[PDB]
RNA sequence: AUAACCGCAUCAGGUCUCCAAGGUUAGUAGCCUCUGGUCGAUAGAAUAAGGUAGAUAAGGGAAGUCGGCAAAAUAGAUCCG
RNA sequence: GUGGUAGUAGCAAAUAUUCAAAUGAGAACUUUGAAGACUGAAGUGGAGAAGGGUUCCAUGUGAACAGCAAUUGGACAUGGG
């Protein structure tokens, strides 16, 4: 119904799914999948991954 | 050379295997399968060739009745109402070679090869073979062959 | 009542050689190609060419190719050793496997 | 000597021995008791297990989750309609129950008839051919027996697994008891079902506790640890996935209570599992009041190991098993049971993002041919 | 067997046994050749040949 | 000398000497290769429990144990200290 | 001298074999080719000592021996060195 969205990849999370990492200060980073979470452990950012919707947006693709 | 039985001949023929290098307990099993059909009658020779060639292909199987411990249970032995069975190939070779010679002996006496029936097959044990197996601690242990003697006697039916 | 037939296959080797040990991949390729040909054409004797063998072992024994094209000829048997047919199996050199069906091969 | 530290037992002795049962479908055992008072109805069903997916519903319990939106795991069970065939009387003797006379229908399909052969492809398919000419020449001699005698009556029904996407065709035959009033009218209920498909909505309803019979999924010969739930031994000569001490010296014998190695899974086995949705194969099954988007309860890429395009039922064994359901032995009211169900959202998405395949096509856009 | 011939070729070719090559379709003629003198004639005919050594480039090192 | 010696044997053991290629590297370390040598060690099919060796484990981090036993973690070079 | 145990324990270290043709009564195992591997110059390579004593080389083969097989062999036989 209502559908919160991923912090990393900007995808949609239909309910009963994913995971909400709360940071040290308390920004609640939502994820879809272990792909997202374990790149947030390694501290690789969305902007450098080509498949992500962020790199898509910044390099004149989509919209 | 000294058979166990002796048709007044004319109507019967025989072959003997003096001391074959096979396992006694495995040849014992093949020979019990060949001896009769599923009924009480004595089995035809054309059937027992057609059997022993198929046991080498592993399509029919030999039921091990007497010497069981510890033979694995196969579906092909349902044929004989018996759970355990096995495909002794080298044993089927020497028994096929003997029946081959037993039909050759019939061809001199000029009777129907097509009508022949297995009157009596029997396996005896034979004198042992000696070898050495070496055990830990310097012990020496015997390793021994068990060759066997195979009689076959055939005749005409009718 | 069998008759001599030549026809073509592609064998999914990745499918055949699944869950199988790393020092038995390329051998147990050629057992299953022999058993495939043997089951397909109903024939005991199955010769396979050295250029099929060579292609399969190109990988090195564990990295076997995913697909192979293979054409399989049942042929009449000199004085015959029991059975009067023999199968024989050949490599087909092929650039891509995109819609290639189990076709017949004309002479 | 006593034990040292008195722990409870590993595993129940209730279920023993732990061996694979002789049956692929669940045999029912113990139908519910007869009220000569209700109308006549069937008290059981058969269906095939598919796969399970979560659903969102609003709780109506003062819990802290009152008026909140809870995700719940939910099994889909494929249930195409069971065709009634026969009927069976049962005399009550001092030994037990005892079958007096089975009557059968005129015309069975090849779906039902496969059950009676182990080799269908060979046979000339003779089953109920002498019976069918005997039926046209019917059985109101033998039905009069069941009205006169016989405390208990059971309809013989059977499945339709050609309609399922199992490669089956063979179809399970099953006795189902009839619990209403008057022994004549039980037979009149059964007679008029002959060669009629009974649907699932005839039996079960939304918001109902069901007792689920089946067989557990097999794991072969498993050891003590997995099979009985036993402590793993410390890092031990010989090995450490096993019990150390079987037994005391006396009795000079191993007791049956000690746990051993052997079979695990394929055991015949629940009660109080709520039905959320009865569906229809005839679109908008997974559609609700809230979401209003056109769906079927097949997820994308099938249920893994596929489709479902029949009647089904959700609720709170392995895939492609024949489950049986049962109507609960007493009609019970526990607040937890007798609950208002409200489904907001059924999921029909390896790791799926999108609910429908046209939703995926919108996201990726014009792809390359 | 041939056996003797692969031994004797290896002496006269001054090459490792690994190196000697013997023609498959003249296995009749080679089995006739028992002597050293006979195997010299099979070198002239090119039925027994020495293989080249396996390729070992210095390109990538340089 | 993993089959011509000694160990009862064609035994995973033992038994003095010489010559000693390329790449990586401090290096006759480890890893891969050329010349020379070898494929000798019963096979085929299935992939249960239990073993033998080998890997990996969310959160906690010796609470296990007689005892950190076993395994992890550290590791080279340069500059500072 | 012979049993039961029993056609049972077992034949699982040293990364590995495969395809064809020839030979033969018979080929998973002999030879030849083609592929694929290992040894990885303080080598399983090329030479000596101690110890062995004809095992060296060729041609031939019915057994037994080479813990499966064997057309092979440090086995067996007749020659030579």
């Amino acid at each position: 119904i209502k559908t919160d969205m991923c912090s990393f990849s900007e995808y949609r999370i239909y309910p009963g799914r994913g995971q909400r990492f709360v940071a040290k200060d308390g920004k609640v980073h939502t994820f879809i999948h272990r792909k997202e979470a374990s790149l947030f452990r390694q501290k690789i950012k969305p902007v450098k991954l080509h498949w992500t919707l962020v790199w898509r947006r910044m390099n004149k693709k989509g919209g | 050379v000294k058979y166990a039985k002796e048709s007044n001949e004319n109507k019967c023929c025989k072959a003997f295997g003096q001391d074959l290098r096979v396992h006694f307990k495995n040849t014992h099993a093949t020979v019990q399968a060949i001896k009769k059909d599923k009924k009480g009658n004595p089995m035809k020779l054309s059937a027992a060739k057609k059997f022993l060639e198929d046991v080498m292909e592993k399509k029919r199987c030999v039921p091990f009745r007497k010497f069981t411990g510890c033979i694995g249970r196969k579906a092909q032995a349902k044929e004989f109402k018996h759970t355990q069975g096995r495909w002794p190939v080298k044993s089927c070779k020497f028994v096929l070679d003997l029946l081959r010679n037993a039909e050759s002996n019939a061809e001199m006496k000029n009777l129907d090869v097509d009508n022949l029936v297995i009157e009596h097959i029997q396996v005896n044990r034979a004198p042992k073979g000696r070898r050495r197996t070496y055990r830990a601690h310097g012990r020496i242990n015997p390793y021994m062959s068990q060759p066997c003697h195979i009689e076959v006697i055939l005749r005409e039916q009718e | 009542s069998l008759q001599p037939v030549c026809r073509d296959y592609t064998i999914h080797l990745h499918k055949l050689i699944h869950g199988i040990q790393f020092k038995k991949r390329a051998p147990r390729a050629l057992r299953e190609i022999r058993r495939f040909a043997q089951k397909t054409m109903h024939t005991k004797d199955v010769r396979i060419d050295t250029k099929l063998n060579k292609f399969i072992w190109s990988g090195g024994i564990r990295n076997v190719p995913r697909r192979v094209r293979v054409r399989i000829a049942r042929r009449r048997n000199d004085e015959d050793s029991k059975e009067k047919f023999y199968t024989l199996v050949q490599h087909v050199p092929v650039a891509s496997f995109e819609n290639l069906k189990t076709e017949y091969v004309n002479e | 000597s006593h034990r040292k530290f008195e722990r409870p037992r590993h595993g129940s002795l209730g279920f023993l021995p732990r061996k694979r049962c002789k049956r692929h479908r669940g045999k029912v055992k113990a139908f519910p008791k007869d009220d000569p008072s209700k109308p006549p109805h069937l008290t059981a069903f058969m269906g095939y297990k598919a796969g399970m997916t979560h659903v969102v519903r609003e709780l109506d319990k003062g819990s802290k989750l009152h008026k909140k939106e809870i995700v719940e795991a939910v099994t889909v069970v494929d249930t195409p309609p069971m065709v009634c065939v026969g009927v069976v009387g049962y005399i009550e003797t001092p030994r037990g129950l005892r079958a007096l006379v089975t009557v059968w229908a005129g015309h069975l399909s090849d779906e039902c008839k496969r059950r009676f052969y182990k080799n269908w492809y060979k046979s000339k398919r003779k089953a109920f051919t002498k019976y069918a000419k005997r039926y046209g020449d019917k059985m109101e001699a033998e039905l009069t027996r069941m009205k006169n005698y016989c405390s208990v009556i059971r309809a013989i029904c059977h499945t339709q697994p050609s309609k399922t996407p199992i490669g089956s065709k063979k179809a399970h035959v099953m006795e189902i008891q009839v619990n209403g009033g008057s022994i004549a009218e039980k037979v009149d209920f059964c007679t008029k079902m002959f060669e009629t498909a009974v649907p699932v909505k005839a039996v079960f309803t939304e918001g109902e506790m069901i007792d689920v019979i089946g067989v557990t999924k097999g794991h072969g010969v498993k050891g003590v640890v997995s099979r009985w739930g036993v402590t793993r031994l410390p890092r031990t000569h010989r090995g450490l996935r096993k019990i150390a001490c079987i037994g005391a010296w006396h009795p000079a014998r191993v007791q049956f209570q000690v746990p051993r190695h052997g079979q695990k899974g394929y055991f015949h086995r629940e009660m109080n599992k709520k039905v959320y949705r009865v569906g229809n194969g005839a679109p908008r099954n997974a559609t609700t009041e809230s979401d209003l988007t056109e769906k079927r309860i097949t997820p994308m890429g099938g249920f893994p190991h596929g489709t479902v395009n029949n009647d089904f039922l959700l609720l709170k064994g392995c895939k492609k098993r024949p489950i049986t359901f049962r109507k609960t032995l007493v009609p019970r009211t526990t607040r937890r049971a007798l609950e208002p169900v409200n489904l907001k959202f059924i999921d029909t998405s390896g790791h799926g993002r999108f609910q429908t395949s046209e939703e995926k096509a919108k996201f990726y856009g014009p792809l390359k041919s | 067997s041939l056996q003797l011939q692969k031994r004797l070729a290896a002496s006269i070719l001054k090459c490792g046994r690994r190196r000697v090559w013997m023609d498959p379709n003249e296995a009749s003629d080679i089995s006739m050749a028992n002597s050293r003198f006979s195997i010299r004639k099979l070198v002239k005919d090119n039925l027994i040949i020495r293989k080249a050594v396996a390729v070992h480039s210095r390109y990538r090192v340089r």
